[PDB]
């Protein structure tokens, strides 16, 4: 295939055969699908790091969703990029409150 | 020589207490009735699944959660410690609804 | 019957990264709808803004400054540099 | 050489508290509960 | 017959001890209450919507999860 | 050749910082701005020598 | 003659299916969901025709100002629940007074 | 050096004359109806491009649009726009 | 003998002033070379039309209204009249900004 | 025009439009926290005005490119440039 020349993970003959089949326009570009997997490869191992060393802050081996709900919501731009979003079994952060104290 | 404890104590360890759990902590048989209630009146006989309940419970708890924090966030712009009413209306009202 | 996930490549990108960690099921389908809605997401503004130039050709400009316009400048910044990095190697 | 003339603000500038600073590079954050909690806590 | 009465009282405790809340009044019970029917209702509607659109008479999860689609919440995890 | 600065403008305040080695802060109160500047004791006690106070150019 | 005067329509039908076939929507395209869709924005515009031609007809103008529009469309429910963040340029505002900041 | 331009102006001008045939219109209100159009256009557009591809077909029609308005719209629109919508096309069919 | 207004006479007819009109409440040129200021360090020499400057100030200033309207109701919410530095940003967090 | 154009919005327009919200007494901090909100709305703004101006290959803004802009955010402004 043409990812393993151009240091891809994901295929693009299903991106290309999706946007081809996904009615958004009449001709579809031969770099499209490379760049798409290449900016949906970099984002994909960046939640896979994050999430990655969330898991390692817990001491395990396996990502629980709330490893990747802290994952997103401690940084910036994820929060900033997907403030919507609802994980579910994620829990929440543990924001205690000053004036309480 | 009985042993009791000051008001706003428990609420501090049922904070770390829940705020550690990741349950649902409403019952699976009054949100059946209920979301069969709702459903009732809009379309008779009609069937669910044994999914897409935990979902609407997931998203009502969460949302509700993330409500009670901004409306908390609201009770504290009032210098004090209580919910209110008023707190619900601005906190539901200032959010875009 | 046959569906399509992105399971394999999930785990051969943390078999790159880091390959100690394994991941749970429920965590797996998270990813594979966020990947499914971004990828809605880039699509869908790929095709409002190739519908915004009177053009019915979708080329990776239109994702060049689809990534730039919707994500912040160190996503859009790093993306677009690893992106015109793999196409201009592809080419 | 040493400037015999400094200009300066009247409440940014205090005399004492002096103060000078500056793939993807991201600022350490510990996901543990029980650190942001024992920190919260303290 | 009144189902809406199934929501008890130290649920509603407990959602505002997730929610960091220290003192709750009386009245914080009803406007909840009121808020989930109204919640529940705007989500069911579109429930109803999808499921009659959809020739169906059972709900499924795609059908809750592409109803929140439209409203901007994108609820992951069942039925993603 | 070479490019020298140019200060000028009206005497606000004369004081010492905020607590202290005896430097004074001198604001200078121009038509078309006010700021105020920190001076060396020598050009302070050149100061006290032009006999100034509050309100002299 | 066009489809629209035999259907009891005013806006035409074949800009309409010609702008979703060349659109980008799908592949294939029914020939009722323009005439439906011209069906709805007809009801839709003449909706917002007639409220703010009443609009009009409240401050004594024979003309239609933006802030006609601007009341037509806040003073009704639907059509604030509808449009709720659609700013409408030289509309103006609601006369919203207070009663606390009255003396 | 214009070629040419498309606006719904003489067909807001003749909804005009069908409700009230005394009141004008100024040219900035009619292009802020021209936006209206133009974007619900996109709204059930859009509405009926995401609904024909729920229900993995590629074809659109009266369903998705009645659907699509039933589910975009407050109840008193979509109720007489659905009605008013399935008289004009139970109409115009009725011709053949 | 002087005639002058109480505190809070001139308050109200200037609300019911500037309440019935729509016009714009900041003049052309410093919105222009705030524009342009702000256009000047992302790209160089740039240039901009007779259009797209009153809707750029229209949406600033009915934006701006909008959000003058619910920091006013979250000073009404602290049972006084004058608005504050922490109700403009307890109206602007609540927004989801 | 290059130095500090962001004060050219005076205290009475802030003032103004103060009255147009219906406030009634106004403190110290509302016109700086304003004028920074409005500075941050109009990098906000004006950062995809220059993203959609350079992707259209023009040197001037025009208003679809304000529209389209506003479009994506949910704001959808209409009338100049619908």
């Amino acid at each position: 295939s043409r990812s393993a020349k151009a240091g891809l993970t994901f295929p693009v003959g299903r991106v290309h055969r999706l946007l081809r089949r996904g009615n958004y326009a009449q001709r579809i570009g031969s770099g499209a699908p490379v760049y798409l997997t290449a900016v949906l490869e970099y984002l994909a191992a960046e939640i896979l790091e994050l999430a990655g060393n969330a898991a390692r802050d817990n001491k395990k081996t396996r990502i629980i969703p709330r490893h990747l709900q802290l994952a997103i919501r401690n940084d910036d731009e994820l929060n900033k990029l997907l403030g919507n979003v609802t994980i579910a079994q994620g829990g929440v952060l543990p924001n205690i409150h000053q004036n309480l104290l | 020589k009985p042993h009791r404890y000051k008001p706003g104590t428990v609420a501090l360890r049922e904070i770390r207490r829940f705020q550690k759990s990741t349950e649902l902590l409403i019952r699976k048989l009054p949100f059946q009735r209920l979301v069969r209630e709702i459903a009732q009146d809009f379309k008779t006989d009609l069937r669910f699944q044994s999914s897409a309940i935990g979902a609407l419970q997931e998203s009502v708890e969460a949302y509700l959660v993330s409500l009670f924090e901004d409306t908390n966030l609201a009770a504290i712009h009032a210098k004090r410690v209580t919910i209110q009413k008023k707190e619900i209306k601005l906190a539901r009202r200032l959010r875009g609804e | 019957a046959r569906k399509e996930t992105y399971s394999s490549y999930i785990y051969k990108v943390l078999k790159q990264t880091h390959p100690d960690t394994g991941i749970s099921q429920k965590s797996m389908s998270i990813l594979n709808s966020f990947v499914n809605d971004i990828f809605e997401r880039i699509a869908t503004e790929a095709s409002k803004l190739a519908a915004y130039n009177k053009k019915s050709t979708i080329s990776a400009r239109e994702i060049q400054t689809a990534v730039r316009l919707i994500l912040p400048g160190e996503l859009a910044k790093h993306a677009v540099s690893e992106g015109t990095r793999a196409v201009t190697k592809y080419s | 050489m040493k400037a015999l003339v400094e200009e300066i603000d009247k409440k940014t500038y205090n005399p004492d508290i002096y103060f000078t600073s500056l793939s993807r590079p991201v600022k350490r954050i510990n996901y543990s509960l029980a650190d942001l909690e024992a920190r919260l806590y303290t | 017959r009144d189902n809406i009465q199934g929501i008890t009282k130290p649920a509603i405790r407990r959602l505002a001890r997730r929610g960091g809340v220290k003192r709750i009044s009386g009245l914080i019970y009803e406007e909840v209450r009121a808020v989930l029917k109204s919640f529940l209702e705007s989500v069911i509607r579109d429930s109803v919507t999808y499921t009659e659109h959809a020739k169906r008479k059972t709900v499924t999860s795609l059908d809750v999860v592409y109803a929140l689609k439209r409203q901007g919440r994108t609820l992951y995890g069942f039925g993603g | 050749k070479e490019t020298k600065e140019v200060y000028e403008g009206e005497v606000t305040e004369l004081t010492p910082e905020d607590k202290t080695i005896s430097h004074v802060i001198v604001g200078l109160k121009s038509a078309k701005g006010t700021k105020t500047l920190r001076l060396d004791p020598t050009i302070y006690e050149s100061i006290q020598r032009e006999k100034v106070s509050i309100g002299d150019v």
